[PDB]
């Protein structure tokens, strides 16, 4: 029940919503090759 | 030609359009340009948005998940060269999951100096079969242009003149197939005579100088180039930087004082991506290579007697 | 694509 490619983006878009994504290994390793929980995934959202 | 606007650093524009206006005065982006992840934008947000001053990007252009953007023809009408100094996984141009893009429309793009094109998973994207990339890149065998509306026979790409029974656009041959080349219903792909090689030509088809790249305002004059093949020096295209100038970022000639000012701006606050620039082998560079340390009085890399500090 | 997501998506 891992998240890759399109599914991963859709999940980040739903979780982050209006906040957007943050900027300045990665998510594929944490969430696609492995399963990650919502608390990991949400760490990719901007404040 | 002396650039009307600024040289801006590489940018990464995300989430909303607010930060995009940071590009309003750039002629050259010395770095890459990434525009991505704009989920709530709509076509109305792009109806009055244009950056006509942008002529060149030294690295790569990446567009990913920008909603409501239907064409780039108004956004980057004058983008002529993407040098590909640095690339995104071997690509100088990346158009990925641009859900609403109907056409590229980069009708002034003449040369991609290094790297390839990846245009993938753009469900509305047409005006791809109409582009002869062989006029823009040497390495077209590394292009990855798949999973677009263009894959099937629903595009019907219509080039200027067709309605009037005319072929206004130049036609070129790609592996035995002869086809009229264009970017949109109203913009042809510019194609220069074979004699011009990679230098470009004026609107009238006259060859640019051998130091030009892609386009010029007057033929056979290195002060009339839109962009340079090698280096740029105070509104002139040159093969190499002469003394007392240094080669900078693989495209421009700068003086000692410029390199020095960069070095001494990078004093306090090591953040925001700064380096104390140095001189090494007639280049102004971010840091001394391994085995060298920087002689302080003249920014010059000297080899270290024993290990470097 | 995974190379794309790794490069663009960053936590912190
Ligand atoms: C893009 O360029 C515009 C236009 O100005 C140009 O760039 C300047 C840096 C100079 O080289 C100019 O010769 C050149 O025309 C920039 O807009 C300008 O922004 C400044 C503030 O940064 C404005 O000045 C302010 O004026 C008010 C009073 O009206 C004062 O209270 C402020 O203290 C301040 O002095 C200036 O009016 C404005 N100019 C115009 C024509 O709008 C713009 O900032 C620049 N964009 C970026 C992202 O750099
Ligand atoms: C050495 O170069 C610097 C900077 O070069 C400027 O930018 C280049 C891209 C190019 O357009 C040059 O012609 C520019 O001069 C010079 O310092 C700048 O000088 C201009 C006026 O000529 C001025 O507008 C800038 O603000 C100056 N910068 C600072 C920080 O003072 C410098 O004078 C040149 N020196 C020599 C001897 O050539
Ligand atoms: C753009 O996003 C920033 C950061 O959340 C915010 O400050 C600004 O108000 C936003 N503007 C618009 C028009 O959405
Ligand atoms: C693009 O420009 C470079 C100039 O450095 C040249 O080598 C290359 O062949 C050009 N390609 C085309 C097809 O214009
Ligand atoms: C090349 O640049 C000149 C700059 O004046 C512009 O007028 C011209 O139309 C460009 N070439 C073409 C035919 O796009
Ligand atoms: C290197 O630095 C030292 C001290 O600043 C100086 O004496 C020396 O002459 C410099 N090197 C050269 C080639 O001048």
């Amino acid at each position: 029940e891992t998240l890759c490619g399109a599914e991963l983006v859709d999940a980040l878009q739903f979780v982050c919503g209006d906040r957007g994504f943050y900027f300045n290994t990665g998510i594929v390793d944490e969430c696609c090759f492995r399963s990650c929980d919502l608390r990991r995934l949400e760490m990719y959202c901007a404040p | 030609h002396l650039y009307p606007g600024e040289v801006c650093p590489g940018m990464d524009i995300r989430n909303n359009l607010t930060r995009l206006h940071e590009l309003e005065n750039c002629s050259v982006i010395e770095g890459h340009l990434q525009i991505l992840l704009m989920f709530k934008t709509r076509p109305e947000d792009f109806r009055d948005l244009s950056f006509p001053k942008l002529i060149m990007i030294t690295d790569y252009l990446l567009l990913f998940r920008v909603y409501g953007l239907e064409s780039l023809k108004d956004l980057f009408p004058n983008l002529t060269v993407i040098r590909g100094s640095r690339l995104f996984f071997n690509y100088a141009l990346v158009i990925f999951e641009m859900v609403h893009l109907k056409e590229l429309g980069l009708y002034n793009l003449m040369n991609i100096t290094r790297g390839s094109v990846r245009i993938e998973k753009n469900n509305e994207l047409c005006y791809l079969a109409t582009i002869d990339w062989s006029r823009i890149l040497d390495s077209v065998e590394d292009n990855h242009i798949v999973l677009n509306k263009d894959d099937n026979e629903e595009c019907g790409d219509i080039c200027p003149g067709t309605a009037k029974g005319k072929t206004n656009c130049p036609a070129t041959v790609i592996n035995g197939q002869f086809v009229e080349r264009c970017w949109t219903h109203s913009h042809c792909q510019k194609v220069c005579p074979t004699i011009c090689k990679s230098h470009g030509c004026t609107a009238e088809g006259l060859c640019c100088h051998s130091e030009c790249l892609g386009n010029c305002s007057q033929p056979d004059d290195p002060t009339k180039c839109v962009a340079c093949r090698n280096f740029y020096l105070d509104g002139r295209c040159v093969e190499t930087c002469p003394p007392p100038y240094y080669h900078f970022q693989d495209w421009r000639c700068v003086n000692f004082s410029f390199c020095q000012d960069l070095h001494h701006k990078c004093k306090n606050s090591r953040r925001q991506g700064c380096h104390q620039y140095v001189i090494h082998n007639n280049k102004c560079i971010p840091e001394c290579p391994s085995g060298y340390t920087m002689n302080s009085s003249n920014l010059l890399c000297t080899p270290c007697l024993g290990p470097c500090p | 694509e995974n190379f794309l997501h790794n490069s663009i998506f960053v936590p912190r």
